[PDB]
């Protein structure tokens, strides 16, 4: 004979709230028939196993607990069921110098070494959905991610987990929301604050209503991706339930489109373990001793964990092969047996069985997506070797993979195209007709019509011009020439020289008037020839120190105006933000204001001495008539324009339009006026 | 005599800090187990306890429960522990062998179920004890609007989940529900930014002086918020950082802490027999080695209560400890009839049990300055708040309960300010229709020593139509007692305009028909030409009735209200002040006074160019037009001042009056007085 009964205390939950003991105990029978079959696994020895039943109650099962401790033979190895029993005997077992190995704990909080040193579990814990979940978030570049859970233990366990994983990976998770059994207002939350992907962590009967509530509120569709568990039936979103008023096809609709993350229960492959059997062998053998049906029991996908669960503790008490007069007091049998525990790695039922640092074995995720009403496999994952396979049937919308909200900046175009074009070769005509006749009438300077005193102011109002149709081409377009991001710089120079060349020509055409207006309510000195020239050009020279404090104080800015509403456009989601720019100040508006008030100042003066001096005669008396006719075009010509250019920002065809055709027109049509009577009747 | 065993589950250890709970309950069981022996009580048996030392370590006090069980004899109750893990696990174990757990020290609410723990009692009041004593606290000074601070931690979050379970139902207001971690001070931010009026915190011990010390540099203290704050920290809790005594001190008052109260407040014969003073007395000089513990009255009640429970039960014995082993049910059953229905008057008071608590006594204390003197009791059993009046304090007089109420008004002005110009405004109204009768004494003893027999007239009328626009201008805004005069405004903007058209349009047809001459060259005087200048100033003036239509449809311009919103507070009371000011305009106006203000600077810089020419055109066709112009540059300058000032005010509705009271009252007489200060002077030489 020679077969020491070794006995093993267990427990088997047959009913409550999680009625695994229906299959789990076939199963342990099966698995200690095997280790007992083959005297490779016993030596001298025989694995004997005593359990009670507990319900998943730990008021039942702490009695159990004391009834099979304390009474004989001594035990060593420990088989908790249910979660909360487990919890209670792994922070228990300590004082007892015992190993426990759970087969169905999810609890992520059992990962602790500190409360619970010595206890394993070959069911893999809740938290290996998330680095599966993590890579799938890598695979796609995806940064804004909105979480939803039931307010419950074995989720806010799972989700800080996530987040001090995903904090790594460098994505943010931004609206991290919860619930009870309300589904109402999370998602009231979510559509206010529009995620794109969204995670949820709940259990089937709320399921059916948080969907109910996400087709009423319609946030499924084209940009948005669930993750969710993986645990329901594969019937879960048919079966008639009328807590919620949602149609069973308009959950079908609601639910289309999502990817799933299970866990294996078994061997994909068709290979053999150490056990020597298959997958379907296995399932044979199941529906031959449960005399329920598998589609009926509980814990019959948790089954086959049980097998490899006797299996590792027996090749761990094999190798380890001084056994048989274990007491609780004595330690160094615990340390050999936890030694010989920590480092194994086999292939089992469910595939290669290692434990990791904690006491949790790893395991495969078996990914798949809901395809159009019927789940479907995408692909697996190991997290131990980033071996991430396919298979390539993920359906999409388009077939890319919809992702976070993003944006693009537009600027807003200006038209710097032929219509630019015939404004600067007006410009150009108008350059070259003023800087010839200027340079005619600086070579007219011996004697003419009229006479050697005279035109000088007119001579400097040439140059004025001049410089007004040099400055009016500087004004820019939305970056066209070579060498731009200036744009400040050249606002400056261009405002700049205008304003000097505006200053010197209408100062130098409005002085003439004043003066034969003086002389005529005089009642002919022209004192020093440069005097009145001179004054008048102090009084032009004047607003050059107005530039000067304009360009001390806040000189320049080159704002950004976002003028129109993103995404106009109708088949991407990248919004259009159209920004334009015009060049600025900090406070410009009232100083722009003022300036404008003040050469208004000066038009209006020289407008109402234009009708002042309408008739007089005097030694210049062959200018007046036209002087005062270009200046009553000019004036009306700034006054009409100073508003239209002043309160518009559309540049397209009305702002820049308005602006040059005031210029050009003006210095076009008075030198074209002005310049008339004196050559045509001095060669006529 | 036969035993009747009973295990007390203790810490009685040097290291764990809960053996110092332990060695202090010791005395007092030790107290009530000899006056147990003293008195009969019983027939014939006597009690025994066993001590077994747990440490509230789980597995440690599983294994000596385990060692307690299968070495000791038949117990038939289990009696004690203080950690709520290692209560919690026994009390959800004991209905397996059917016996009962009266604990002194579980304050965990999660034992407040019965579909959990059956078969579990306690005498000390649990934390759930405090929020219907919130509640009697907070009808007491009528309030609605609270504001709670919750640190989270699975008990200060049940608490709050059980906070609103009591209020529902009542005139309360939840609302900043602020639930920090460790971060409070943006807890007080959102606290202040939400201005709640009381603080309800929930926060463990360490944390506090951390909450005082960022809520000292909020200030978020004073004579307008009260603090409710869990008070059972130890004595000077406040010694335990960076900060300063001087940034912790000044917070702390209004300071409530409500905890469960050690013995009675009478000197009264309990079921002893004794006084809770006597009592006390033989407690303290029992031992004479221990810090006393505030446990010890439970602890001295509890054996009094399982006693009174098996004297209760031993009738139903003898209908009938020699037929019980750990595995009958049905005495137990027994036990807990007998033991559910206890009540009598202990040291604590009267002890009843609604499902598996008693209702103790709630007190309240107050930090005065140096301690935290106690202020009130509460019974629950009785609903009962007592106060003890002459000792709580405030900073402020009244007890603040201070929401945040608010006050508004109208802006007011001066009124010995307003009374002169009152006063002023008279003269220039009868000095104006006198020297109309000046004028028309001129035109009843003919001698035109000016112009045309209208235009002073104008003048007078431009300047009575003035002087009655400035003083009906804010006797309709700042005295309301024409309440609607609002909509008057309109009704008198109007005059003020014509007023103004009229004095300067016979200002400006005369000076500029003065211009028509002077520029001619052969001859101009006509009388018609006078007739065509004045129907030339009411083409203007019908032209300005064009604009008034057009300010009725461009705006109603109608009664606004711009509400200024500092709210300071002159004396200490909580009902902050806000002032409003009334606007007569429409906001969307400022196109429309832009170009009318437009419209008057056009007509009116006319005249102001006009005087740098005309100043040596001595013309006497109209035997006028010599201190005009300096009339018109004297009043033009002040006009646009005082448009200026007016724009660049109602900041303060007073001096903006006032300053325009003083340019009108300068303008609309500064023109009559230049333009015969010397005129009456040479015709009356
Ligand atoms: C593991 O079990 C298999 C069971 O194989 C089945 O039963 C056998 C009787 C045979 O008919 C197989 O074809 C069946 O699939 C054992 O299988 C065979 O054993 C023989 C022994 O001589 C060997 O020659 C074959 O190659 C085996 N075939 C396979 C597929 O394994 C096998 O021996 C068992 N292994 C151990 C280590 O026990
Ligand atoms: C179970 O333990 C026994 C020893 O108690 C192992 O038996 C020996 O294992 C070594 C391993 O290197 C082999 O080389 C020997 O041939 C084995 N001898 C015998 C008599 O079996 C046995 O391998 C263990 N079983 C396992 C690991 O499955
Ligand atoms: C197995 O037991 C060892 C006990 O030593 C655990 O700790 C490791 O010990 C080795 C040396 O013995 C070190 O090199 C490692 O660095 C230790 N691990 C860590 C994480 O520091 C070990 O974790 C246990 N588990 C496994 C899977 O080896
Ligand atoms: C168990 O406790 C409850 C709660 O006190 C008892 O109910 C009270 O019973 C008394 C009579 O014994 C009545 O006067 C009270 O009105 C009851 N309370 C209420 C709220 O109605 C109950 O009787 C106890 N049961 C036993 C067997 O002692
Ligand atoms: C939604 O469903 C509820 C039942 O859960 C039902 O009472 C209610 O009338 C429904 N709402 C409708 C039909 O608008
Ligand atoms: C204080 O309260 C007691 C309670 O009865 C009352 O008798 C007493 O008059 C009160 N004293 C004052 C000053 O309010």
């Amino acid at each position: 004979s020679e077969r020491r009964a070794v006995y093993i205390g267990a427990l088997f939950p047959m009913s409550g709230g999680w009625p695994g003991g229906q299959a789990c105990q076939p199963a342990v029978e099966m698995a200690l028939e095997d280790v007992n079959s083959r005297r490779d696994i016993l030596p001298d020895y025989e694995l004997k196993l005593i359990h009670h039943d507990s319900k998943c109650d730990p008021g039942q099962a702490t009695k159990y607990l004391y009834e099979l401790l304390y009474n004989d033979p001594i035990k060593i190895i420990l088989m908790p069921g249910c979660s909360s029993v487990s919890t209670l005997v792994a922070e228990a077992a300590r004082m007892w110098n015992l190993i426990v190995l759970s087969y169905g704990s999810s609890s992520p909080a059992l990962s602790n070494r500190q409360r619970f040193p010595t206890f394993f579990r070959t069911h893999p814990s809740a938290t290996l959905h998330n680095p599966t979940r993590v890579k799938l978030f890598e695979k796609w570049g995806w940064k804004k991610i909105a979480t939803i859970q039931q307010t419950t233990e074995v989720f806010t366990s799972t989700l800080d987990d996530l987040e001090e994983r995903v904090k790594e990976a460098g994505i943010e998770i931004t609206f991290r929301q919860s619930f009870f059994s309300d589904p109402a207002v999370p998602v009231k939350n979510l559509k206010r604050q529009d995620a794109r992907i969204i995670v949820g962590l709940f259990y089937e009967t709320e399921a059916r209503k948080v969907f109910c509530e996400v087709y009423k509120e319609r946030l499924f569709g084209k940009k948005y991706v669930w993750f969710l568990i993986g645990w329901y039936a594969d019937n879960w979103f048919k079966i008639y339930d009328p807590s919620i008023n949602c149609t069973v096809d308009e959950m079908t609709e609601a639910v289309e489109g999502h990817i799933t993350t299970e866990i294996v229960m078994l061997n994909p492959a068709n290979t053999r373990s150490i056990s020597n059997m298959t997958s379907q062998e296995f399932v044979e053998k199941l529906t031959k001793r449960l005399k329920r049906h598998p589609e009926e029991t509980g814990g019959f996908q948790e089954a086959p964990l049980a097998y490899d669960a006797i299996w590792a503790l027996a090749l761990a008490l094999n190798k380890t092969s001084r056994l048989e007069d274990f007491n609780y007091n004595n330690q160094t049998i615990t340390d050999q047996i936890y030694r010989a525990m920590n480092s194994s790695s086999f292939e089992g039922v469910s595939g290669h069985v290692v434990f990791d640092a904690s006491g949790s074995r790893m395991a495969w995720t078996l990914i798949e997506q809901l395809q159009g009403g019927s789940y479907k496999k995408i692909g697996y994952y190991d997290s131990t070797k980033d071996d991430l396979s396919w298979s390539k049937t993920d359906k999409w919308i388009g077939g890319s993979p919809p992702a976070d909200q993003t944006l693009v900046i537009k600027t807003f175009r200006f038209l710097s195209q032929k219509l630019f074009i015939s404004v600067s070769v007006l410009s150009s005509l108008g350059i070259v007709l003023a800087v010839v006749c200027l340079s005619f009438n600086i070579y007219n300077s011996h004697v003419r019509y009229i006479q050697n005193s005279q035109p000088n102011l007119n001579n400097l109002t040439a140059v004025g011009c001049s410089l007004a149709l040099a400055a009016v081409f500087p004004l820019g377009l939305d970056g066209y020439h070579i060498g731009r991001n200036q744009f400040p710089f050249v606002c400056q120079a261009r405002l700049w020289l205008l304003g000097l060349g505006f200053s010197l020509g209408y100062g130098s055409m409005f002085t003439k008037i004043w003066w034969v207006h003086t002389v005529f309510t005089k009642k002919r000195k022209t004192l020093e020839p440069w005097k009145l020239y001179a004054t008048v050009g102090l009084l032009v020279g004047m607003d050059v120190l107005t530039l000067a404090i304009w360009q001390i104080v806040d000189p320049l800015h080159r704002t950004i105006e976002t003028f129109a509403k993103e995404e106009p456009k109708e088949d991407i989601d990248v919004s259009i933000l159209p920004q334009l720019e015009h060049c600025s100040s900090r406070k410009m508006n009232t100083w722009l204001g003022i300036f404008y008030g003040y050469k208004g100042l000066l038009l209006l003066l020289g407008i109402f001495l234009a009708y002042e001096t309408k008739s007089v005669s005097t030694e210049k008396i062959n200018d007046h008539r036209a002087v005062g006719m270009a200046i009553y075009n000019v004036a009306v010509l700034c006054l009409i324009t100073a508003p239209v250019t002043m309160i518009l920002s559309s540049q397209q065809d009305a702002a820049f339009a308005f602006a040059s055709l005031a210029i050009v027109f003006s210095s076009y049509i008075t030198l074209v006026v002005l310049f008339v009577p004196k050559m045509r009747r001095l060669i006529t | 005599s036969p035993p009747l065993s009973i295990m007390g589950l203790m810490p009685l250890t040097k290291e764990v800090a809960k053996g110092s709970i332990g060695r202090g309950v010791l005395p007092a069981v030790e107290l009530a187990i000899e006056q147990i022996r003293n008195e009969s009580l019983l027939r014939p048996y006597f009690l025994d306890l066993r001590l077994y030392d747990t440490e509230c370590d789980n597995a440690k006090g599983l294994k000596a429960f385990y060692d307690a069980i299968k070495y000791g004899p038949n117990h038939l109750m289990v009696f004690g522990g203080v950690c709520p893990s290692v209560t919690s696990i026994i009390a959800e174990s004991l209905q397996g062998w059917n016996l009962v757990q009266l604990s002194f020290a579980a304050t965990t609410p999660v034992l407040a179920d019965k579909k959990k723990y059956p078969y579990f009692f306690r005498t000390v009041p649990s934390d759930n004890a405090v929020n219907p004593a919130i509640l009697k606290l907070l009808k007491h000074y009528q309030w609605k609007r609270v504001g709670t601070l919750t640190q989270d931690v699975q008990r200060f979050s049940e608490v709050r989940n059980d906070l609103t379970g009591v209020l529902y139902g009542e005139d309360i207001e939840i609302s900043d529900t602020e639930s920090f971690s460790n971060d409070p001070c943006t807890s007080v931010k959102k606290l202040k930014g939400n201005d709640v009026r009381i603080i309800l915190g929930q926060f463990d011990q360490n944390m506090a002086a951390k909450v005082f010390c960022c809520a000292y540099e909020e200030n978020m203290y004073g004579s307008k918020y009260q603090w409710i704050i869990p008070g059972w920290y130890e004595p000077s809790w406040w010694e335990q950082s960076r900060c300063l005594r001087k940034n912790l001190l000044a917070a702390m008052e209004g300071y409530i802490g409500v905890d469960f109260e050690p013995l009675s407040s009478k000197q009264i014969k309990t079921i002893s027999g004794k006084t809770p003073q006597q009592y006390e007395r033989e407690y303290n000089n029992k031992r004479s080695g221990v810090g006393p513990s505030k446990f010890h009255g439970y602890a001295y009640d509890g054996i009094w209560v399982i006693a009174k429970t098996l004297q209760r039960a031993m009738e139903t014995l003898h209908a009938s400890i020699q037929d019980f082993n750990y595995t009958d049910h049905t005495l137990g059953r027994i036990i807990l009839n007998a033991m559910n229905e206890t009540n009598f008057f202990g040291v604590t008071g009267q002890v009843v049990f609604r499902n598996g608590e008693r209702m103790g006594t709630i007190k309240f204390t107050q930090f005065q300055d140096s301690r935290e003197v106690k202020v009130g009791e509460y019974n629950a059993v009785a609903d009962t708040l007592e106060i003890i009046n002459d000792t709580i304090r405030f900073q402020g007089s009244e007890p603040p309960k201070d929401k945040t109420i608010i006050l508004e008004q109208l802006r007011k002005i001066s009124l010995p300010l307003y009374s002169i110009l009152s006063a002023l405004t008279i003269l220039g109204m009868i000095m104006a229709s006198a020297f109309l009768f000046f004028n028309i004494k001129n035109r009843n003893q003919k001698l035109i020593k000016m112009s045309s027999p209208y235009m002073n007239n104008l003048i007078i009328l431009g300047g009575m139509l003035s002087y009655a626009s400035i003083f009906l201008f804010g006797l309709d805004g700042s005295f309301v007692s024409e309440k609607t005069f609002e909509t008057l405004c309109t009704v008198r903007t109007w005059i003020l305009t014509v007023g103004y058209t009229t004095a300067f349009g016979a200002m400006f047809a005369k000076t500029w028909r003065v211009h028509a001459i002077f520029k001619n060259v052969k001859m101009k005087k006509k009388i018609i030409k006078d007739q065509k200048l004045l129907v030339i100033v009411g083409g203007m003036l019908l032209i300005d009735l064009c604009i008034l239509i057009c300010w009725q449809a461009v705006d109603p311009l109608r009664r606004t209200v711009e509400k200024y919103s500092m709210e300071p507070d002159p004396a200490g009371r909580d009902i902050s002040i806000r002032p409003l000011l009334e606007h007569c305009e429409n906001t969307h106006m400022t196109i429309w006074l832009g170009i009318v203000y437009a419209y008057k600077g056009l007509l009116m810089l006319f005249g102001c160019f006009l005087a740098w020419e005309t100043r040596n055109v001595s013309i006497p066709a109209l035997n006028d037009s010599k201190y005009i112009g300096m009339s018109v540059y004297n009043v033009g300058i002040m006009c646009i001042i005082g448009a200026a000032v007016s724009f660049l005010t109602r900041d303060q509705p007073n001096v903006q009056f006032c300053i325009v009271a003083l340019v009108i009252i300068f303008c609309s007489t500064i023109t009559l007085c230049l333009v015969f200060v010397p005129k009456l002077i040479t015709l009356r030489t």
